DNA sequence: TGCGAAATTCCATGACA
DNA sequence: ATTGTCATGGAATTTCGCA
DNA sequence: TGCGAAATTCCATGACA
DNA sequence: ATTGTCATGGAATTTCGCA
């Protein structure tokens, strides 16, 4: 069998409804499964349209031979199955109430989750501007499998940004408080 | 007038030769040359006289020369002419140059990917979608390029789309030419904080930004490939052309962009598949030998006349935007320092330190 | 498909190396190539293939063959490549040309003054006592040159000015560009009246009017060298600018354009005396001589990579005024006839007559 | 002694004044000794300053080593005298009463002035524009003395317009009766 | 071991306000 | 304190297929 | 008959929207 | 049916002044 690559595979995935940031109130998350890399792109709703919009956007850089997701509404229309059949992307869906994805995938999206909840907090309204950082930090983490970050997987470089300080990823005692508010 | 006296009673003077009848007439100084006669001038008018010979029309060593010779001879007249056009401003910052510039460098290519970016602003365009002008931001190792329209070739409109940019990979270096969106305060402190050094091109040579305008060349010739026979609605073929020139093989490297920046086609059309059986750990290992082994061009051969800068020698800057009738070289500035045979400082017109190009320098003439 | 059916069985067919074996699988005909396993298409196939890899960036001859290759092979590629580089329109009338024009022609220098003229206009300048245009009329055997002032680039000025310097003497032939003062049935019918022949150049060839452009870089240089911290006022500059040029030596000639005019200088700073003690006609005679002996300069040698136009060839004519993102060639046309190796006649995109410099043309890629 | 030659000497002299053409009256008449070559300039006036406004054309072409003229106003003017010292312009008057020039130059004045007649007749305000053919006409008269035209003295070659149909110069009877007339 | 032809490389040319 | 670049298609050169 | 230096010629370079 | 040109100043070459 052919060894995974990058490109194989592109996960997708809402996260949201967050609180508004300059007008936006979802992100669509992108990783690869091979590098682990990942994409966010902050749309203003879960549909076909905001989708195909982003999604316009990273297949510009890269198309994946395969996309993944749930049999969210936006990824089973008809519409997205037309813009994935015009790119050669084959759309992959996981069974109903059983989402299946990748060790990898799975851990990376818990990253992700629980590093917008960190950065959400103090200011829910502001994580646009962040996005950018977040991207940065998730595809320069280290991985313990791969003993590679999702950046040096991609681009069989080290990077100008690496993140040796992670962040507790953990709520403080009172990030925990100021969020029970929210 | 005590040096010619002597030499009417016969009597020699070095620098004329004795062969010759000197004589008087007239109350001038004359001699009998193969010519014909010439009137020999005391020393103390012969700069008068070059001066009046030279102002009739500005002309240069020759055409002076020949003016003066119709009437005069003196020894070593060239040496007075030379004299008076390297003393004359006029034609110091009028006159071009007959010099060319030496050979061009060409800096290595950039060892990783991200290494260096260059940037560079394509437009005005027709408007589309309300947009005007293209952010071009061309990766220097691998050629990869990421285009983004915007509607002003802006400091705002820029900081806009590296942010997007960035959330990628953060370069390590910027180049752009000193256009005004990469010059601001607010662009330098936006830099600053995410640590990109930026480096700007010498002014007026945007053959120093050459990575980014050779790529401005082919983005603008697809754009018009693409646009034959249609009104130039070229917001939406922004992603196709990026698209399209990143898995674009340059047949002197045999690769696209693409393969240079990731080792492996994505679900493009005619996607190579040689690495298919190759782990991914194998793949960038032959990644990282292919970006190190690519064509690397060398300095071509010096054109016969060409000119290399001195430290100390006297150079001039070409003006900017030259006014009608208006002289086309700033006054004689001093070289500093050179930092490469290309590239020099100079003691500005203005008094500045400025970091120039020679192709925008003439070495000033008669020293 | 009936082709490849015999290759899999072993039967040779030509172009397809017989030490190579042609297998199928997943029901597509294959063969292991040094370089891997490709599939062979079917020829009915070929054409569609090499147009979906060529339509990804428009890419010319080996950048689409290296997207080829990355899946299929068959016998002569390059050949089918090179098929659809031809066929292409917009690759036709958008790419550059790799071939230079060649090498440039040095007509004769006209036997005598008042044999042509040349003409054109500088311009628009800074206003200066309401005229913006200088009308420059250069003799060619000469290079004594007329200046006019004007308010406009207009046949009405133009002709007001060439009836006072046919005052002087008619010329037997002006030459002038195809700008609009020039080219006009009022031009044409006040030539026709005095017997002149009215000859144009190419479109869009200022070389074909250098000997008038050379002489306004002299026009432009000395009124800048003059004006050097002062207001732009030329209009009374023009005078002194045109007895100072006509009694200006060139160096390679020897002598100034008043001289190889009138064979004798007139009151001028710095007037050559030689012929003083000739008669008017031993020096009319000298003059004679002076015109025939004048330096005349040879073609130079042709570029490494220059073309010939050949009647019969497909050329294409260089768009004018290309708008943005808009082709810079115009469609294919014809070489008529060929008058000189720099100079043709083509059977124009509009379908008419139309006589075009080299310069502007190219050789249509791929025949 | 050395031969004649060009520019030597210039004979200036007024023609007018003439009836008005294109609001111009006067005619200076500028003709080389040695050539007989004649240039005609219109002005407004006999004056100085019309006078070097029409010799700073002239003399932006070829200047001469001396003007000759009467001891006319325009050219006893101390302006004038001052405008020829600076382009070193020896300036030659002829005696008062006693006007005197050359043979040569007598001869051209008489053809300048009887052609000038010939064609004032029938369209005496309409001179003007006919000033340039009358110099062409002019400078490509065959001299009888020098067997030369002023246009082949002054340039060396033959000319492109030759004159070989000389008008009668003198007026016809029906060219006498109109000019009675006016 | 060498031929004709195909394939690959070479590289001048030109355009990126 | 910074620096030309590279797609292009004929031509020159090398390699291939066969013997 | 030859040397050093001055004088002349050569000519690449660049600009004429 | 038309076509590059030539001032410029270092460098290359030739000539001059003297012996
Ligand atoms: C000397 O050329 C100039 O005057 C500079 N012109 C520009 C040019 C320019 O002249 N481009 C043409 C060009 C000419 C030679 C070359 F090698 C590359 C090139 F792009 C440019 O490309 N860009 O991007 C500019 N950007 C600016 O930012 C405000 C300002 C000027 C330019
Ligand atoms: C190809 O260049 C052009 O587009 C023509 N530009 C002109 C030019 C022009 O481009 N001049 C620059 C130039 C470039 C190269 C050259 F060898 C000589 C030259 F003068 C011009 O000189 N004149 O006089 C024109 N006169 C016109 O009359 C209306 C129209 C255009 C020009
Ligand atoms: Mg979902
Ligand atoms: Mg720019
Ligand atoms: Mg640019
Ligand atoms: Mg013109
Ligand atoms: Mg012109
Ligand atoms: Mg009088
Ligand atoms: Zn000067
Ligand atoms: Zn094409």
């Amino acid at each position: 069998d052919r060894p995974q690559k990058p490109f194989d595979k592109f996960f997708i995935d809402y996260i949201g409804p967050l609180p508004p940031s300059q007008g936006y109130l979802y992100v669509l998350v992108v990783v690869d499964g091979m590098t682990g890399f990942t994409w966010l792109y902050p749309t203003k709703a879960p549909s076909t349209s905001a989708t195909v919009k982003s999604l316009n956007v990273l297949t510009s850089i890269a198309i994946p031979k395969v996309i993944h997701s749930d049999q969210g509404a936006a990824f089973t229309s008809s519409t997205f199955a037309e813009w994935a059949k015009e790119r050669g992307i084959h759309l992959e869906f996981s069974t109903p109430y059983h989402p299946q994805s990748s060790g990898k995938v799975e851990r990376k999206n818990s990253d992700i989750k629980r590093l917008l909840t960190k950065l959400l907090v103090g200011r829910p309204t502001k994580w646009y501007d962040l996005l950018p950082v977040v991207q940065l930090a998730l595809n320069n983490t280290y991985s313990p499998v791969l003993k590679y970050t999702p950046h040096q997987l991609l681009f069989g470089i080290d990077s100008n940004t690496p993140f040796a300080n992670q962040d507790t990823l953990d709520l403080t005692r009172e990030e925990e408080l100021s969020l029970l508010q929210e | 007038d005590a040096e010619l006296d002597q030499l009417l009673q016969g009597h020699y003077i070095k620098g004329y030769p004795k062969q010759y009848t000197y004589f008087l007439e007239d109350g001038k100084v004359k001699v009998s040359r193969p010519e014909g006669v010439k009137i020999i001038p005391p020393q103390s008018d012969r700069q008068k006289i070059v001066l009046q010979a030279h102002n009739l029309a500005h002309t240069g060593r020759e055409a002076t020369l020949l003016k003066i010779a119709n009437l005069y001879w003196w020894p070593n007249m060239r040496k007075d002419v030379v004299k008076q056009l390297g003393r004359c401003q006029q034609c110091l910052i009028t006159n071009a140059s007959n010099k060319a510039s030496g050979p061009i460098l060409r800096p290595d290519r950039p060892q990783k990917p991200f290494d260096k970016f260059f940037i560079d602003y394509i437009g005005p365009l027709p408007p589309s979608q309300g947009y005007l002008y293209v952010l071009v931001v061309v990766d220097g190792m691998t050629g990869f390029t990421w285009l983004y329209p915007t509607k002003a070739p802006s400091t705002s409109a820029t900081v806009k789309s590296l942010n997007v940019l960035t959330s990628i990979a953060i370069p390590k270096v910027i180049h752009s030419d000193q256009g005004a969106a990469f010059t601001s305060s607010t662009f330098a402190e936006w830099a600053k904080e995410r640590g990109i050094h930026l480096e700007f091109s010498t002014p007026y040579h945007p053959q120093s930004s050459g990575k980014v305008e050779r790529k401005n060349s082919d983005i603008k010739r697809l754009l018009t490939k693409l646009l034959v026979g249609r009104p130039t609605k070229w917001y939406d073929l922004l992603p196709v052309v990026q698209l399209a020139l990143n898995n674009t093989y340059s047949p002197v490297l045999k690769y696209t962009p693409h393969q240079l920046l990731f080792g492996i086609d994505s679900n493009t059309p005619f996607a190579n598949q040689d690495t298919l059986d190759l782990t991914r750990e194998e793949e960038l290992s032959l990644l990282q030998e292919i970006r190190t082994s690519l064509y690397h061009p060398s300095t071509p051969p010096a054109s016969s006349r060409s000119w290399s800068p001195v430290v100390g020698q006297l150079v001039q800057e070409r003006v900017a935007r030259p006014a009608s009738l208006r002289p086309r070289w700033h006054k004689p500035s001093t070289v500093l320092k050179v930092l490469n045979p290309r590239t020099v400082v100079i003691l500005d017109h203005l008094g500045n330190n400025r970091t120039v190009s020679i192709d925008n320098l003439k070495p000033t003439s008669h020293q």
